[PDB]
């Protein structure tokens, strides 16, 4: 049934955003609502539309000018805020562009300034050739035509390609209008032109995948190890002209369905390319999502190769980690996708109790997928502010959250660890050693002695009479532990070195014989 | 010789600052019960109190009034009517509550002052009779000067809704500036050395949040309405930072005649002589040995460093003019040569600062001081027209050109999000003359490691 | 496993400490009106005044007997004996005068309480009747422990010749041990929020001296001999350091039956939390609110930290045998591994330790302590025996490993000599846990920048 939040009953609105999984229910019960409006000063978790469509989608190609239209504050405050990688150097990451509109374009427009800063950039960047530009709320409002200017500037320079992303902040609630927006501009002004050179027999596009942490290099290693074909990654590490490439591919692999299912749809509609829906995290969901590509393209028995040499390097120490996880509360608190992808598999593979999911910006679909996949008992939250998170961890008393910076350092006050569970902390977290990080980093959390001390009042006169200077992750998690399981000659905790990814960048891969 | 000039080119490629809200949400998270509403899209808070997250890592409350479509075309004071009455109702103990205006709210022409009478006269009286609720516009149109001059127009909004000189007294108003904690510290200690009582704005040391046992703490600022009413009734203003107190500071000198020391930043020794020396002034108050025997410490940590280390080092430096500005001056007392200063907005008034015409005046090695800068213009230099340099002074968004052009950098500033700890030091007073010569030079050191630069020389200094 | 073993080289390639007198040099440069004649020839002293300078940048007064050939085949008692003279001869403020041996005085078998005895008698007597004049024998072999040892010994003697139980009050004795000024600050401090006078032996905050006007000012001690005499009255010895206080403390337990807190050193967040336990139980004093405060404050910064960061750091450490087991069991509070500890001397009670019995309880992974260590126990495990580490902790002369081998390195203990400002920062406390655990993550954090490691990963932590 549906939820009512102490803090919010003055906001009655808000028990509609809210369901307890309760016993017996279906999804045909009760479904928060979802991609509604915001409520004002409520201090709801939310981001802007620009931030959709820029930071989230557009920002992760890595050979790309990305310059916002307005003025510098949207820039600045995008820049060196995320953790999409590249193997171009984290061009992505290290550049951006404003065009620092001023309050003389408020009256007059700013088209000549977008050009001047346009023509600036290629010649500042002479090895980058591609560009997309990006509506903010005061070019919006001034009605610049950024299509015709960005034309204007193709026809004058034939080496250059340039995108149009016309996001505004305002553009609807959240996020998620920028998603559908940029999603629906690429397909429109980008894909279809440009023919790739095909160079295997299965080609797919990567689609929902931006690369955090090296989420994406971690995935299109596997793949690479099948011998498919990345045509494109749909956004991370993505190349502009690959992903021009799209309409040529056999199969969309669908990871983040929320931010990217508009173009799969549209592309199955144009082009009769297919959509299979994929996992990238846990044991299971992987092994299942690799097997169904493998049998797709006829190469199972690949497929089956990897997952098997996969799980049997790190299924020991994963399961190190469960062990000590058993039965401890964790809220998935991301903005989106994650919830679901986490939501059954994180239970069963670490053994942890999900007694909360949220989503920021998510769809009722994204709801759907979270009650299907959780526990009766578990709180869904539809559009969270800050008091609904505090009062949330009062009742529910997780153990640990996964949730955004900032509010996890709200959570920190109050006693109740975190993992970003956006930019990860050791990450990447996608893949079967990224999985395990995962529940290294969660273990870290809950067992640290540094929250043991940060519990004990030292004013109180029966105070715990500490005997040594520390306690060490394990004496604090291992008390209870069966003998077969502390003196297991098989379980052991996680072996891979600091940055699980570089060694994937120097990596041979074997060619296969083409037809 | 010194050149000021401004950046050639029209556009931003990496930007030093953010916009002017910004400013005026720092000044608001400052005041004790205090939540600002920003009004605009929600980027416009929510990336703000992320920056202010990656500087304390901590969190603090700032509300949406949450722009759509609807209010884009047809106007959103409604937007702020209902932001209003959402966060009184679901908190009880806010007091203020800025209204602060963003680039869509300014173009769409919303009437705040308006806006702000109606609640007073309505909302505020009928729904919350019993309660103290201070509305404060803050317009701050993201197109003109940057989060520096938003903070500056913030402080003046917040002492022109509160002072009143119903009560004179001996009090001096200390504006800090946008400082750290250990700012804030070492001010407070140096006034209280000096036997003076201030109102500082802003009292931020409870940003530096504990963890308790019973998880009951938050981070917040400690400058309350009753300090803000008293900033009528002080016998000066100090106005640390010109960028950043000078519109608050005049607005009590032409409503009140409360005299304003405006500047100079106490960075450095001269620096901070020149601030007790002001103070001495200002409230006949003597400069006690005390402080005379502490400057000397001072002193001598710097004497170890200058002639051995410092000397004709050539630094670049960007972030708040007013840090630019004042570790330039500390510096060529280091004996060091800051042969670039980026200066990252548009201000008008740069070219005027006298600190910068005393530059103009003194140097003459080959120094340039860029106005509107932005990152680029550090990066360019280096890449493409052969900039040596020995030292970057600045935060943590000019990072990658560090790190890329193996050139070691001292976090100063703000934000310092790549570097744990640094707000809890200063970089004013004598402690912080201490704090800066010994980082740059612990800074220098380990690069000298790095690069086997006379590393062995690090024995008998 | 935790395995604690013996060097196995019975030569010593490259030391971790210098030879007993050193430390007996450190304990009497830290009294107020003292000047240490060290017995020997002129290095055993002037070197050592070296070493003082190098981790302070300061000049402290000790003198030499200056043995020759002669002295050497005859005895040289006589060297001691116009020390003493010349040395009060020229310096009318001096009233303690500790006589250091060495290994030569040692072992041609001076008889220094023989001496002392007929100087009492004598010189001073007869030529300095006016005058209070305490000549205290210190027996320093440099060929049995270390300075560490030698601090240990010094401290017992002096607080021997010194303490008398007349007036018997509620004043701690706080044996700080061998500590920097940022220590002595911040163990002061503590006392005060828990409202415990103490006798802290040193107070040598007044290392840090200041360059005058007036050119007036000197480094030196401010323990007094009042201070001296009043260790007899305490109710308690708190000696944080066992290596360094056992001695002293013990002597006024068995001698005037004060009870002795041994340890441990208060080194973290929970070795801290011990430290005020005990003050409480040995005074009834109540632990205040405030200082949960300051806890959590200091927790507040290491959660930032501990699992994102700190969580598996491999770690070598070194130094005095208090700080490397303080500093072990801080680390395994902080999720990291210490693998490498280095005892660098002869002491047979490291085993005996319960700290060190509880790492061996308790430890879970593949660690090594060496007791007799030196440098290249650490070298030769990294170069030849595939040891992999994150970080070290230790103090300067372990640098070129840091340096040539590529893993960063935090400077803590004596001497810190390569970076500027350290002695004035805390390594005690909570105020020390922060600057640990901020330092050692500043320093990786370089190191990632340096290596490309991550480097973008410390933008949103
Ligand atoms: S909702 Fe989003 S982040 Fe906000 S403005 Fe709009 S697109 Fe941008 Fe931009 S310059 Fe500053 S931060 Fe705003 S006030 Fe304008
Ligand atoms: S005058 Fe010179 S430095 Fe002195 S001992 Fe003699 S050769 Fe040596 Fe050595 S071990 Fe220590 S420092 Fe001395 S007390 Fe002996
Ligand atoms: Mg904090
Ligand atoms: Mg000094």
């Amino acid at each position: 049934p549906h939820h009512e939040f102490e803090c919010s009953k003055v906001i009655p609105e808000r028990k509609k955003h809210a369901v307890i999984k309760g016993k017996g229910e279906t999804l045909a019960d009760a479904l928060p609502q979802g991609y509604l409006n915001t409520i004002p000063g409520s201090i709801s978790e939310r981001g802007c539309a620009y931030c959709g469509a820029k930071h989230v989608i557009g920002t992760p190609m890595k050979d790309v000018i990305h310059i916002s239209h307005g003025p510098v504050g949207c820039t600045y405050d995008t820049w060196q805020t995320k953790r999409y990688i590249s193997d171009n150097d984290n061009f992505q990451l290290k550049y951006t562009y404003a065009t620092d509109v001023k309050e003389k374009h408020i009256v007059f427009g700013a088209e000549k300034l977008l050009k001047q800063n346009i023509i600036e950039a290629f010649k500042a960047f002479p090895q980058i050739k591609r560009m997309t530009i990006y509506q903010t709320c005061a070019t919006a409002l001034i009605g610049d035509d950024i299509n015709a200017i960005a034309e204007e500037v193709m026809e004058e320079m034939p080496e250059v390609d340039i995108f149009v992303c016309n996001s505004p902040g305002f553009a609807g609630p959240s996020q998620s209008g920028g998603h559908h927006k940029i999603n629906i501009a690429w397909i429109n002004q980008k894909v279809g032109t440009v023919e790739p050179e095909i160079t295997g027999d299965h080609v797919i596009n990567y689609v929902g995948e931006y690369n955090i942490q090296g989420d994406q290099e971690v995935m299109v290693d596997y793949f690479k190890r099948m011998g498919i074909q990345v045509l494109s990654t749909f956004t991370g590490n993505g190349s502009y002209d690959g992903l021009r490439a799209m309409h040529r591919a056999h199969l969309n692999v669908l990871e983040c369905a929320r931010s990217a299912e508009y173009i799969c749809n549209e592309l199955r509609v144009r082009y009769g390319i297919p959509r299979l829906d994929i996992d990238g995290f846990g044991f299971k969901p992987l092994a299942d999502s690799l097997r169904k590509i493998g049998m797709f393209f006829g190469i199972e028995d690949r497929a089956k190769a990897i997952i098997d040499e996969e799980v049997a390097r790190w299924k020991p120490e994963l399961d190190w980690y469960k062990e000590r996880l058993m039965g401890k509360k964790v809220c998935l608190w991301p903005g989106g996708s994650k919830l679901w992808h986490w939501a059954h598999v994180i239970e069963e593979e670490m053994g942890l109790k999900v007694v909360s999911v949220y989503t920021k910006f998510g769809h009722q679909g994204d709801m759907e997928k979270g009650i299907a996949r959780c526990g009766e008992g578990t709180l869904a939250i539809d559009d969270p502010n800050e008091l609904e998170g505090l009062e949330a961890l009062e009742m529910l008393k997780p153990d640990i959250i996964l949730t955004g910076k900032r509010p996890g350092e709200v959570a920190k006050k109050v006693r109740v660890p975190y993992l970003n569970a956006h930019a990860y902390h050791n990450g990447p977290y996608k893949g079967f050693e990224g999985w395990v990080r995962f529940a290294r980093d969660i273990y870290n959390a809950i067992y640290s002695p540094i929250h043991q001390l940060s519990g004990i009042d030292i004013t109180k006169d029966n105070a715990p009479e500490w005997g040594n200077g520390f306690r060490t992750r394990q004496m604090l998690s291992d008390g209870n532990l069966s003998d077969a399981v502390r003196n297991s000659e098989t379980l052991r905790q996680y072996t891979g070195g600091y940055d699980s990814v570089s060694k994937l960048r120097e990596r041979e891969y074997p060619a296969f014989e083409r037809k | 010789t010194c050149e000021v000039k401004e950046k050639g080119r029209v556009g931003t490629i990496n930007p030093i600052f953010t916009c002017q809200p910004a400013g005026a949400q720092f000044v608001s998270i400052g005041i004790k019960d205090c939540i600002g509403i920003v009004h605009g899209g929600q980027g416009c808070v929510m990336f703000v109190r992320l920056i202010f997250s990656q500087h304390y890592k901590e969190s603090f409350e700032l509300a949406s009034s949450s722009l759509h479509e609807d209010g884009a075309v047809f106007g959103a004071c409604g937007r702020v009517e209902e932001a209003v009455d959402v966060l009184l109702s679901r908190y009880p103990d806010v007091k203020v509550v800025p209204i602060i205006t963003t680039c869509s709210t300014e173009i769409i022409g919303d009437d705040v002052d308006g806006v702000i009478k109606k609640l007073n006269e309505g909302l505020l009286k009928e729904k919350f009779p019993d309660r103290e609720v201070h509305l404060i516009a803050m317009h701050t149109p993201s197109f003109v000067g940057s989060m520096i001059s938003g903070y500056d127009v913030a402080v003046r909004d917040v002492v022109r809704h509160f002072a009143k000189r119903e009560a004179p007294n001996d009090k001096i108003n200390l504006l800090t500036g946008w400082v750290n904690p250990g700012d804030v510290k070492e001010l407070k200690h140096l006034l209280g050395e000096m036997d003076i009582e201030a109102n500082v704005l802003f009292e931020i040391e409870s940003f530096d949040s504990p963890i308790l046992p019973d998880g009951s703490a938050v981070s917040h600022g400690n400058t309350t309405i009753e300090d803000l009413i008293d900033t009528g009734n002080a016998r000066a203003t100090f106005a640390l930072n010109r960028y950043e107190g000078t519109k608050a500071a005049e607005y009590l000198q032409k409503k009140f005649e409360i005299p304003a020391i405006i500047g100079p930043t106490p960075i450095g020794i001269r620096n901070t002589d020149i601030f007790l020396q002001n103070l001495k002034k200002a409230t006949g108050k003597p400069i006690p040995q005390s402080l005379a025997h502490e400057r000397g410490v001072a002193i001598d940590a710097l004497a170890d460093l200058t002639h051995m280390f410092l000397a004709e080092k050539r630094v670049a430096i960007y972030g708040a003019p007013d840090l630019v500005i004042g570790l330039a001056e500390f510096c060529l007392d280091l004996e060091m040569k800051p042969v670039l200063l980026l200066l990252g907005d548009d201000n008008s008034k740069y070219v005027d600062d006298p600190r910068i015409k005393a530059l103009q005046e003194n140097v003459d090695y080959g120094m340039e001081i860029v106005t509107n800068a932005d990152f680029w213009e550090l990066e360019n230099r280096i890449k493409n027209e052969g900039l040596e340099l020995d030292l970057i002074l600045g935060h943590s968004k000019g990072r990658f050109i560090s790190i890329d052009y193996n050139i070691p950098m001292l976090r100063v500033g703000f934000p310092t999000y790549d570097r744990a700890g640094l707000f809890r030091y200063p970089t004013v007073g004598y402690g912080g003359a201490i704090w800066l010569a010994e980082q740059m030079a612990n800074t220098l050191f380990a690069d000298m490691e790095h690069k086997k630069n006379k590393e062995w020389v690090l024995n008998v200094w």
